[PDB]
């Protein structure tokens, strides 16, 4: 019974958070491009400053 | 032209309203959740039952 | 009884999504700063175009 109540408590959270996947995917892509630009700028800075 | 700031603002409105409701009725819901089943049984309806 | 069931259904979702306000808060701060930069870039683009 306790496990069942815990499971049915999880189910609300489970669906609500699983709905969040796709918006987070684009956020991850954007953040990846941000990191890529960060490395590009850092590299270019290093080569010039040498 | 993402213009998602409006969407994020709506999400904030909903979520802050949820937090406000949690503050408003958190204790009541906690006291209700362990003995919810009683609502299905009304005293006179117990006799009719 | 039915109202209580619906309330206990929504309430965990309310608790689940309440914590996201602060992560959302910084999200919109960053997003609106980005939008300010985008508006500035668009304005400056048009400014030079002529």
């Amino acid at each position: 019974w306790q496990s069942a109540r815990e499971l049915l408590r999880d189910w609300p959270s489970q669906r609500h958070l699983a709905d969040r996947v796709q918006p987070l995917r684009m956020r991850l892509s954007e953040l990846e491009q941000r990191l890529n630009n960060q490395q590009n700028a850092e590299r270019l800075l290093s080569e010039f400053c040498k | 032209l993402i213009d998602r700031v409006e969407e994020v603002r709506e999400e904030m409105d909903e979520a802050q309203e949820a937090a406000r409701f949690l503050q408003q009725h958190g204790s009541a819901l906690t006291k209700l959740e362990p003995m919810v089943a009683v609502l299905q049984s009304d005293p006179q309806q117990h006799e009719q039952l």
